[PDB]
């Protein structure tokens, strides 16, 4: 009960809907044999269905008045009620996997640009040269702050405009 | 209800892209540099690439996680 | 049809429609006073925003005013 | 009538010329490339506008330049 | 030697069966455009109104509505049979008018001695602003 | 649903300011036009050559908001 | 076949790769954790 | 001899060499990039063989091995849909009840809950429910088992990879010569005699002794594994003269000429089997065999090496009159040295095949259980028409390719083809008038109905209850072809289809085909569909005669085939290319097929297909064709909003991804209405104040980010346009069709 919501695990609704879905899968198992390859399907949509509400109750999401699980996008009502890996901490697993491709490339394209032709190997990919800046691009945040230390992650007004 | 609100709404929309449009038209028409050396209105179009690439990201990031999230539901 | 549709298609298709209309019997009496082109490129957008910006308008005019007062 | 004016960054490469749809365009003796010869728009009256010229001005920011004006039977490029 | 030829219409016309394609009225009441050229033998050319029209061994005369047909025609007369046509502008008043090649040489040949008409003595990036041409009588360009 | 609809709101009125800042800005010039304040607020074109310019004008960007202002409306 | 290796390093074909790749590793995922809509422990 | 094998060995070797070079085949885009408009011409000019170099012979052998890796192509989806239907499918279960078991023959791997996809289909089975066809396809041929399934589909890999090695040995190791691709007369002997007649009675081989025996034996009810295997049928004679009692005479009545001995097996039935709903096989058996004969009669009219035979030059050169001129003189020429002359006519006549096909498919159902399966019989009358339309289209376009490129006026003066060009402004003059008489005179028409219904007049509406337009023309048609059997093909035991009158097929309970009233509505729909034709067959005839010059701009053929104008200037020339031409007839072609498949979708639920209990049949959607059709609002009622009302509530069931498609769909056409109505010189402008933003952070690309070019901004709108909603319609009709049929 953040914001006039409730625990998935206390709610009835989340229940009901839970019910709702294996009684569904349930009139929809009643026809086939027991053993045959169907069934054996539909148990185990039974079983990750199940398993599902389980560890939706389990981490403590807040279901609403729908029955839902909610998310509760703000640091300090998720930190201070237990709800950080609802965004809070993917919003960090998102942006290092972002920060990471979005330096892999900036060096790739700062590595190539010195070159004979460069849009040669813009089509036609460097493999080594890519699987090396893909390996040691690991640690990107720790070498994007040292390259905004030095302004050398910025380029100046050397820029092209047109008319200001 | 409806009719008064999705009315002035759209009055709102015209008028506020209308707005836009002769703020368009007074930098060609009406836009002096050597009068407005290095105002505003100046300090605008000097960094121009800035707004319109700052715009270009908010509308884009927005779209990009809006239609995620509904597609997603 | 303003919007997809551009104007060049619609000149080449308006000259066919002067050559039959100055090479037709007893509508050659008949004769312009303003050469018939097809609507410029500025007019073009115009006229086709002009007709979506209506039709947007008048379809949800007509939605919003039958599903609110017909149930109510 | 369009209007159609030529810019002294021209190198005298004389391609609007053949380019012109209409000879609109010519080329006039000039003294300030190496071609010794720039262009000319003596009879912007026949022009269409149809921009041919400076899609072949190869000058960065075109030294040819149609600005559309006012339109005659001719400006159109009308047979009626 | 070259001083603006005038034309007759007693030279023929190529051998053509007709198209819907030729004149209008535009032709009997604003004006029509008359081509010439002197062909050396009998060939098939592509007609800019449609179709295929064979020309005559001599003077050939050919009418149209619009400049941009005749210097269609003597593009592809200079380029695919390397002839040297010229075309003329006829009123309906009888006013013949030479048009192509004012001065005899082609317009992409410095003649020395034409007149350099509508060239700015200055770069293009040097225009003025649109509010120093603001109220100029007529609405107006920068490069005026 | 009100949060994700007031982001596609978001997304709107951030997209047709895009294309309005865009229109105003560029109004004068851009890379692809320098001369663009030579032609006035309305016009067609600057042709086939560079690539192609249809829809390059101011006016032809207050064209393209209008529908982004009735979406988002 | 350094030809047929520079063929394989081209652009479609790193594109269609590689996003193979980043798809049968989200699917073995998503087959191995099933249904993780809260980052759990 | 003049018609004899040439080729060349080995001209091109086989090397990955160029596989390491994007641009080779072409002058300008071989140097590599500096633009990303390289990429997209990359791939845009890569099969545009005419504009790679200028030798016919190269242009012909890049294109005759492009056929084989087409048919390589098409070989690798047949087989693929073979071992399908064996090892994922329910067709064994299929073939002991099709009537209660849905065909299905695509099963979902169960990650992300997409395992909800495997509806249940019935027999023991969970996949999703094919609308293909191929199991009606399979029982006609008397497979019976998935064991024929998977060796076919084995043959079919094997028949794929001998395509591949087909055409790189025709291209790299021995590649004909240009006079070989020359003899048109021999190739068409060899088609029509090797190709469409003896593959005809091929099929009447198979037809005789495979599938007209187990056929039998399933429609008298057995057990497919009860059934004789094919191979027992054809080493036993025994067995085919218990089945059909005239094989115990042999071959003998062939030879003696006593084929009416034959009528066991070769009949002339017609209508549909009451059994299963199709056609006689029997009937199709005499059909391949007469069709076979014909063909190979066909095959042997043109002359190649003995002085017997036709040539096709002096057949054209001799019909000539006094109106045309000099007649089809020039036509071989033209039709012997361009490719795309002979594509226009290739497209032209197969998509109309095509559409032919789907008209001919649903009243004469030729498959067992075809015609109750609704879904199937509406997805195959929808995909052909599509086909058609799209091939018709291309006609209209690679006409104007050949008007622009390979036109020559020095081998065409006073031909028809000059000619026509010179009465190209009478040809559309004409054509814009009837055009626009049918929009007013068939769209009016139910502008005035919307109008009488809204106005509270529903007497002065078009209707049959009201001011009525019967069609009397294909109402006299049907009265023709019902009485046919009596007197104008007396040996007819029903008639060829059971639309021209009767009573009805019904096969496990639903209706397989029944009589088709044609009423007022049906009137306004068929001038709609005439409306909509000639409109379409405006714009893509305006883009041929007018592809080289108008009196707008008169040197358009030096501009191309694929340019996107002239300039603003003359007052626009926006869209004059006869590319742009048929840009607008594919929405003509979309605007046009899609009423099409409406009026197909909503006769047949309205008036042939639903349940039949012996007591009064209720059709599906009730019988509300030709009482509500009369208006727009009727279409949108009871067709569109009325019959949506699967799909949108789809969610939670097998049909689910209908229901996502639906939204994509309606996704997808939107975004092609960027596409379409902005234009280029906006998105560069806005690729510069990006490209600044990549230069600020050091990320600027070398090869440069441009804006997408005229007419590839146009292609993408008018593709992503068709594919939006041909794809919502496709999902629209699968999660009606598949729910309520
Ligand atoms: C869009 C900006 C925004 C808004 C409107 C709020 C709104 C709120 N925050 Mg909050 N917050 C934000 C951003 C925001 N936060 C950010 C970026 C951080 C840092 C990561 C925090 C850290 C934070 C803490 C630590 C706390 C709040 C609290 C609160 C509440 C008072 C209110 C719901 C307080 C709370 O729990 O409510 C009493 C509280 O203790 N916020
Ligand atoms: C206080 C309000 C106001 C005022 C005084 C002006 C004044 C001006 N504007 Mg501006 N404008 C405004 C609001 C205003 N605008 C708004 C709200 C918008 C957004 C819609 C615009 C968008 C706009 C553009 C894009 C342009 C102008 C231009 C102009 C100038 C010329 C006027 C003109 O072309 O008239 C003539 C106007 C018309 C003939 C209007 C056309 C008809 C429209 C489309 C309505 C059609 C609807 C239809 C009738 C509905 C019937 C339905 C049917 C079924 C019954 C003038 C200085 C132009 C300019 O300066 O040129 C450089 C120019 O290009 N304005
Ligand atoms: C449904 C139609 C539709 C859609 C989706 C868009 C989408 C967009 N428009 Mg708009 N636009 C439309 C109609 C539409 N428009 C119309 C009718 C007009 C009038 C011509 C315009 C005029 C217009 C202008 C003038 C501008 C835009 C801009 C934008 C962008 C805004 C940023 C954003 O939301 O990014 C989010 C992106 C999306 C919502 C679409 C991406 C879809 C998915 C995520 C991509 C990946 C899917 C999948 C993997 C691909 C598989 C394909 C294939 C392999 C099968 C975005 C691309 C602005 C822009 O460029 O901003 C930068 C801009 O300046 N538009
Ligand atoms: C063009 C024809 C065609 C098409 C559209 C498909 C499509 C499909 N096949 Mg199939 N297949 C084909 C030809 C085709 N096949 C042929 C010719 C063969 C014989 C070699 C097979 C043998 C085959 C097998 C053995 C299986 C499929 C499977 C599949 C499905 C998933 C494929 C996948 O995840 O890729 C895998 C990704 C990469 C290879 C990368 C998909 C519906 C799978 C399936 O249906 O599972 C239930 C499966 O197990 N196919
Ligand atoms: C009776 C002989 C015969 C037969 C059956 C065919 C059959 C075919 N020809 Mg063809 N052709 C022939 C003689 C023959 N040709 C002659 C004599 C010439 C020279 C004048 C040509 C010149 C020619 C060209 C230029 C082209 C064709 C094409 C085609 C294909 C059309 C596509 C189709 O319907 O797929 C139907 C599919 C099948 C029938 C599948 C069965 C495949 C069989 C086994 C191969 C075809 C029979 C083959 C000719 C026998 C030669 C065997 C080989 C070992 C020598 C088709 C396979 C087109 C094509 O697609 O090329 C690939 C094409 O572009 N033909
Ligand atoms: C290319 C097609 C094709 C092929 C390969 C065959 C092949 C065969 N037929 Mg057959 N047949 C065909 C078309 C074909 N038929 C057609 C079109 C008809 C209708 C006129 C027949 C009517 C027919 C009869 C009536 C009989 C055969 C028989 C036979 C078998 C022996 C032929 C013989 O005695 O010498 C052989 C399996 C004989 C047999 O024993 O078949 C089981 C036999 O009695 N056929
Ligand atoms: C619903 C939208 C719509 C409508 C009505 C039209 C209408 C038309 N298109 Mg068109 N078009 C459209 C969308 C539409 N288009 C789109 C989206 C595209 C994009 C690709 C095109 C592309 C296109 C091309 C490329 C061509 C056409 C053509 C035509 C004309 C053929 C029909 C005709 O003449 O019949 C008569 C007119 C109608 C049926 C329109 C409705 C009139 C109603 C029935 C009655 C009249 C009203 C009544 C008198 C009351 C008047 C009230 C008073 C106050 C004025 C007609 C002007 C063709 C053409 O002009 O040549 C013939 C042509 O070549 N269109
Ligand atoms: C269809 C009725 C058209 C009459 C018909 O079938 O063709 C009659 C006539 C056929 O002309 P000939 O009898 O000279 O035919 C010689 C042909 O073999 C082609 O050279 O065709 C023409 O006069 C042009 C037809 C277009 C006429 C436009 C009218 C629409
Ligand atoms: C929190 C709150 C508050 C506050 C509020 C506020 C503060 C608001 C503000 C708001 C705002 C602050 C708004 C603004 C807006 C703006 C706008 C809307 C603008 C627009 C612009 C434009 C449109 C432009 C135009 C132009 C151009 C284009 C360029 C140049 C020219 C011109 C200028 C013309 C209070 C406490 C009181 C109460 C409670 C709540
Ligand atoms: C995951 C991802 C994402 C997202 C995405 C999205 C959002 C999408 C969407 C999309 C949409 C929003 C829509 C779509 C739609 C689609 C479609 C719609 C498709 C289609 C296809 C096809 C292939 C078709 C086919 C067909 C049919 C079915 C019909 C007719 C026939 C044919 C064959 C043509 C993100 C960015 C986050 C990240 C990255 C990745
Ligand atoms: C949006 C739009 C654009 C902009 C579209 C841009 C130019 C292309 C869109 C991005 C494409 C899809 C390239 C992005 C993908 C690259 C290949 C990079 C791939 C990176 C990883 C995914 C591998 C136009 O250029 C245009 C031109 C003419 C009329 C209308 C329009 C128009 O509506
Ligand atoms: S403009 Fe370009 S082409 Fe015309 S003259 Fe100057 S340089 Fe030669
Ligand atoms: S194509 Fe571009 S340039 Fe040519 S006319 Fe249309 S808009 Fe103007």
């Amino acid at each position: 009960d953040i914001a006039g919501l409730t625990p998935c695990s206390e709610s009835k609704a989340y229940a009901k809907l839970e019910k709702k879905e294996l009684k569904t899968l349930e009139k929809r198992l009643k026809q086939y044999e027991a053993d045959s390859a169907p069934a054996v399907a539909l148990k185990a949509t039974m079983e990750r269905t199940k398993a599902r509400f389980a560890n939706y109750a389990k981490a403590g999401l807040l279901c609403g008045n729908d029955g839902l699980p909610h998310l509760i996008a703000d640091p300090g009502l998720a930190l201070k009620y237990g709800h950080a890996g609802e965004v809070f901490i993917p919003t960090f697993g998102f942006l290092y996997v972002a920060g990471y491709i979005g330096y892999v490339g900036r060096q790739y394209l700062i590595a190539v640009k010195g070159e004979a032709k460069p849009t040669d190997k813009e089509i036609i990919i460097d493999v080594p040269l890519a699987t090396k800046l893909a390996w040691q691009g690991a640690g990107w945040p720790l070498a994007a702050v040292q390259e905004l230390q030095r302004g050398t992650l910025l380029e100046k007004e050397e820029n092209i405009t047109v008319s200001p | 209800q409806a009719a008064l609100y999705t009315h002035h709404q759209y009055i709102a929309g015209f008028i506020m892209c209308g707005a836009f449009a002769h703020g368009a038209i007074f930098f060609i028409r009406d836009y002096d540099p050597e009068q407005n050396k290095g105002n505003v209105l100046a300090r605008m179009l000097d960094h121009k690439e800035a707004l319109i690439s700052h715009l270009s990201w908010v509308s884009l990031f927005l779209g990009f996680h809006t239609l995620g999230l509904y597609v997603h539901n | 049809m303003f919007l997809i549709s551009w104007r060049g298609y619609w000149q080449e298709l308006i000259e066919t429609l002067v050559w039959a209309h100055e090479k037709t019997p007893l509508a050659n009496l008949v004769y312009w006073k303003d050469k018939p082109v097809a609507l410029s490129i500025v007019q073009a957008r115009l006229v086709g925003l002009a007709h979506f910006s209506v039709g947007y308008i008048f379809t949800y005019a007509a939605f919003l005013i039958a599903s609110t007062s017909g149930r109510f | 009538a369009h209007i159609v004016k030529i810019y002294d960054t021209c190198i005298g490469c004389t391609q609007c010329v053949r380019a012109c749809p209409l000879d609109v365009l010519e080329m006039v003796p000039w003294d300030g490339c190496k071609a010794s010869q720039m262009a000319s728009a003596p009879r912007t009256e026949d022009c269409v506008g149809c921009k041919r010229c400076e899609t072949a001005c190869p000058t960065d920011f075109l030294s040819v330049r149609v600005y559309l004006g006012s339109e005659s039977t001719r400006s159109m490029g009308l047979s009626y | 030697a070259w001083t603006v030829p005038t034309l007759n219409p007693d030279t023929p016309s190529p051998i053509f069966g007709g198209s819907t394609g030729g004149l209008l009225r535009k032709a009997q009441t604003e004006e029509f455009y008359v081509i010439t050229w002197e062909a050396k033998k009998e060939q098939i050319f592509e007609m800019p109104t449609g179709g295929a029209a064979i020309m005559r061994q001599g003077p050939n005369l050919l009418k149209f509505g619009k400049k941009e047909q005749c210097l269609a025609l003597t593009t592809q007369l200079r380029n695919k049979f390397k002839l040297t046509p010229c075309f003329y502008r006829v009123f309906p008043d009888g006013k013949v008018q030479y048009l192509h090649p004012a001065d005899g040489v082609y317009p992409e040949k410095v003649n020395a001695g034409r007149v350099g008409a509508n060239q700015n003595m200055r770069r293009i990036g040097q225009n003025v602003n649109p509010i120093k041409v603001k109220f100029s009588g007529r609405m107006m360009s920068p490069a005026e | 649903g009100d949060f994700l609809v007031h982001h596609a709101i978001a997304l709107g009125l951030h997209t047709t300011t895009l294309i309005l800042v865009k229109g105003a800005l560029d109004a004068r010039g851009s890379k692809l036009m320098p001369d663009k304040k030579d032609f006035g607020y309305s016009f067609p074109c600057d042709g086939p050559g560079r690539g192609g310019t249809c829809d390059i004008s101011a006016y032809d960007a207050f064209y393209l908001a209008v529908f982004w202002m009735l979406n988002t409306i | 076949m350094k030809d047929f290796t520079t063929y394989l390093s081209t652009a479609p074909v790193i594109a269609t790769i590689w996003f193979t790749f980043t798809a049968g590793l989200l699917i073995e995922i998503n087959r191995y954790f099933p249904d993780p809509l809260v980052f759990s422990f | 001899k003049k018609v004899k094998i040439a080729v060349d060995r080995n001209p091109v070797e086989t090397s990955f060499e160029k596989w390491a070079k994007p641009g080779h085949f072409s002058r300008t885009l071989s140097k590599g990039p500096n633009t990303t408009t390289w990429i997209w011409n990359l791939h845009a000019d890569a099969h545009d063989f005419d504009s790679h170099t200028s030798d016919l012979e190269e242009i012909s052998r890049k294109v005759f091995s492009a056929h084989f890796g087409q048919l390589g192509i098409i070989f690798i989806w047949l087989s693929g849909m073979y071992f399908h239907g064996a090892r994922f499918s329910n067709y064994e279960a299929w073939l002991s009840d099709p009537t209660h078991i849905k065909p299905s023959a695509q099963v979902v791997w169960p990650i992300v809950g997409q395992e909800i996809l495997n509806g249940d289909v019935g027999g023991g089975f969970q996949g999703i429910q094919i609308t293909s066809g191929f199991f009606q396809l399979w029982r006609a041929s008397g497979i019976t088992s998935e064991l024929q399934l998977y060796t076919t589909a084995i043959g079919g890999l094997v028949m794929a990879a001998a395509m591949f090695f087909a055409g790189w040995f025709h291209y790299h190791k021995a590649a004909p010569k240009l006079e070989w691709f020359q003899n048109v007369e021999s190739m068409l002997n060899h088609h029509l005699g090797g190709l469409l007649g003896l593959g005809s009675l091929a099929w009447a081989g198979h037809q005789i002794h495979v599938s007209l025996p187990v056929n039998k034996l399933l429609d008298a009810g057995v057990d497919p594994k009860e059934i004789p295997l094919p191979h027992d049928l054809l080493l036993n004679r025994a067995i085919m003269a218990d089945l059909y009692p005239s094989f115990a005479k042999g071959i003998a009545p062939f030879f003696t000429l006593n084929w009416s001995e034959y009528s066991d097996f070769l009949t002339f039935k017609g209508g549909l089997n009451p059994v299963t709903g199709g056609l006689w096989l029997s009937d199709t058996a005499h059909h391949h065999v007469a069709i076979a004969v014909l063909f190979l009669v066909a095959g042997h009219m043109y002359r190649t090496n003995w002085g017997i035979g036709h040539s096709m030059k002096e057949i054209l050169e001799a019909h000539r009159g006094p109106f045309t001129g000099e007649g089809h003189v020039g036509l071989y020429e033209i039709l012997t040295t361009s490719w795309h002359a002979q594509l226009a006519i290739n497209l032209a006549l197969f998509g109309s095949l095509s559409i032919i096909v789907a008209h001919h498919m649903y009243a004469m159902p030729p498959y067992p259980y075809l015609a109750t399966d609704y879904g199937t019989q509406l997805s195959l009358f929808t995909h052909h028409t599509w086909i058609g339309g799209f091939c018709i289209v291309g006609a209209g376009a690679h006409a104007a390719i050949f008007m622009v490129r390979d036109y020559d006026p020095t081998n065409n003066y006073n031909n028809l083809l000059d000619r026509v060009i010179r009465h190209r402004d009478a040809i559309i003059s004409h054509l814009n008038w009837v055009c626009i008489f049918l929009g007013f005179h068939s769209f009016g028409l139910y502008i005035h109905n919307d109008t009488m219904s809204a106005l509270g007049r529903p007497q002065d509406m078009f209707s049959d209850t009201a001011i009525q337009l019967q069609p009397v023309f294909a109402q006299w048609i049907q009265n023709t072809h019902f009485l046919a059997p009596q007197l104008t093909a007396p040996n007819a035991l029903a008639a060829t289809s059971l639309t021209w009158g009767g009573d009805l097929v019904a096969v496990g309970g639903k209706v397989a085909m029944m009589p088709i009233s044609l009423g007022t509505s049906d009137f306004m729909v068929h001038h709609i569909h005439a409306f909509t034709i000639h409109v379409t067959v405006l714009i893509l005839l305006k883009g041929v005669l007018f592809a080289r010059s108008s009196r707008l701009i008169p040197d358009k053929a030096n501009l191309g085939f694929r340019f996107p104008c002239d300039g603003p200037g003359r007052g626009g020339t926006c869209q004059v290319s006869a590319w742009d031409h048929v840009f607008l007839g594919l929405f003509w072609m979309y605007n046009s097929l899609s009423i099409v498949i409406f009026h197909f979708s909503w006769k047949m639920q309205s008036d042939v297909w639903g349940t039949v209990t012996a007591s009064g049949v209720s059709h599906i959607t009730g019988g509300n064709f030709a009482q509500s059709a009369n208006t727009i609002n009727g279409w949108l009622r009871d067709f569109l909003w009325a019959q949506s009302s699967q799909v949108i509530q789809s969610y939670g069931s097998a049909l689910s991804a209908y229901g996502l498609i639906f939204l994509g769909a309606h996704f997808v056409w939107a975004f092609s209405l960027m596409f379409l109505f902005s234009g280029r010189g906006y998105w560069q402008e806005l690729i510069e104040s990006i490209v600044w933003a990549h230069n600020k952070l050091k990320v600027a690309p070398a090869i440069q980010p441009r804006a997408l070019s005229i007419t590839q901004g146009r292609a993408v709108g008018v593709a992503h346009y068709l594919l939006g909603g041909i794809a919502t319609t496709w999902s629209f009709f699968l999660a009606r069709i598949i729910s309520v049929g």
